[PDB]
């Protein structure tokens, strides 16, 4: 059973170095060409480098000089030495086994995440988003939760500890400035809130953070 | 360098539909050995990309008979004769006939459904953030369809294009709609320098933007 498992991914400061590893199984490196392809936050696929069953190595001019692919044929482990790291190098890295002059990326590993950043572990700022008196004149009501300035990703946000599941939208985190910011919105009936309790529960494992914010109606 | 161009970046379909996704190379992609190394990959949400077609038209063993590749010159096409729910995701074309090897931007196979005007909600800064000296004005434009949408901010009547962070959700698995959040981030003092904060949504449903706002002093 062909198997490819990438390791080594992690947080790295710009210009820093990192070595990724890929333990293969079910085949031999002397019989197949191996490659590294990354998927950026934007979901763009980029070829990083490849080494043929015979040892020949290829790189795009963007990676050439900074990244170095090599392989341990005996232990069947593919490697990727990364240096001169920039934020654009932030991506999920996959080793791939292809068929010589047949298919480049026949089989992909699940990948290892590499995150280039200067940011330091920062707990999130969790704020309760209550509606303005104008939006609350209907049969339903939308409440929100702002999880600002955290690092690294991810955080876990729930409503009423997960009790409140439907009609929710937790938006993808974005970089506010080397720090992440995310928000969630939950929509319920006007009789559900403030008539009934609604709390936003946000955790941030990296900082051992677990905060709770109850959404209270605005106004003096 | 050979660049691969994919179209459309989003293909809304109804299940049962026969679809065709395209990929254009900046120039001919025939390896010196005569083969065309054009490959098609499908990445399912939460998973790594998987091979469908190799060398233009060869269906990879284990891939459903409904997928097929074709093309020549600079024009290539991925075909799905009868779309199933499992086919939804993003398809990528790739060329390995010339170095550097190049990927296309991908085409997202998404589901069609009835149009949906977004529900727009605006939220003034919380007193806790204010207390900490900050001021974030959030706005949610939820469950709309199609995904195409424009959000505009107006502070004290004037448009605010600077300092806006937007995020989009993927199509909803239950109602197939889309939602987006837009956060205007200011400072406690900056926020108190104005009174009216407006969030306007332009969807192919309203034209005259859906307008929501509040006054820092009244409601
Ligand atoms: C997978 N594979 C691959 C993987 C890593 C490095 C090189 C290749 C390769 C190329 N070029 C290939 O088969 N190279 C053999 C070495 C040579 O040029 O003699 C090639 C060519 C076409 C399709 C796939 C591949």
């Amino acid at each position: 059973e062909v198997k490819l498992v990438e390791s080594g991914g992690g947080l790295v400061k710009p210009g820093g170095s990192l070595k990724l590893s890929c333990a293969a199984s079910g085949f031999s490196f002397r019989n197949y060409g191996m490659s590294w392809v990354r998927q950026t936050p934007e979901k763009r696929l980029e070829w990083v480098a490849s080494i043929s069953y015979g040892g020949l190595i290829y790189y795009p001019d963007s990676i050439k000089g900074r990244f170095t692919i090599s392989r341990d044929i005996a232990q069947n482990i593919l490697y990727l030495q990364m240096s001169s790291l920039r934020s654009e190098d932030t991506a999920m890295y996959h080793c791939i086994r292809g068929d010589s002059f047949l298919v480049w990326f026949t089989f992909w590993g699940q990948g290892t995440l590499v995150t280039v950043s200067a940011a330091k572990t920062t707990a999130p700022s969790v704020y309760p988003l209550a509606p303005v008196c104008g939006d609350t004149t209907g049969s339903s009501v939308t409440l929100g939760c702002l999880v600002k300035g955290y690092f690294p990703e991810p955080v876990t946000l729930t409503w009423n500890s997960g009790s409140l599941s439907s009609g929710v939208h937790t938006f993808p985190a974005v970089l506010q400035s080397d720090l992440y910011t995310l928000s969630s919105s939950v929509t319920v009936t006007s009789s559900t809130w403030p008539s009934q309790s609604i709390t936003c529960n946000v955790a941030h494992p990296a900082s051992s953070t677990q905060v709770d914010k109850k959404i209270e109606p605005r106004g003096p | 360098d050979v660049l691969m161009t994919q179209t459309p970046l989003s293909l809304p379909v109804s299940l049962g539909d026969q679809v065709s996704i395209f990929c254009t190379s900046s120039q001919t992609i025939v390896h010196t050995n005569g083969n065309t190394y054009l490959e098609w990959y499908l990445q399912k949400p939460g998973q790594s990309p998987k091979l469908l077609i190799y060398k233009v038209s060869n269906r990879f063993s284990g891939v459903p008979d409904r997928f097929s590749g074709s093309g020549s010159g600079t024009d290539f096409t991925l075909k799905i004769s009868r779309v199933e729910t499992e086919d939804l995701g993003i398809y990528y074309c790739f060329q390995g006939s010339h170095f550097p090897l190049a990927f296309g931007a991908g085409t997202k196979l998404e589901l069609k459904r009835a149009d949906a005007a977004p529900t727009v909600s605006i939220f003034p800064p919380s007193s806790e953030q204010l207390t900490s000296g900050g001021a974030s004005v959030v706005c949610f434009l939820n469950n709309f369809y199609p995904k195409d949408i424009n959000v505009k901010w107006k502070i004290d009547g004037s448009e605010r294009q600077n300092g806006v962070l937007n995020s989009w959700t993927d199509q909803d698995s239950k109602d197939s709609t889309y939602s987006m959040s837009s956060t205007l981030t200011l400072t406690k003092d900056e926020y108190e320098r104005h009174n009216s904060y407006t969030c306007e949504a332009t969807h192919k449903t309203s034209t005259s933007p859906i307008v929501k706002s509040f006054n820092r002093n009244e409601c």
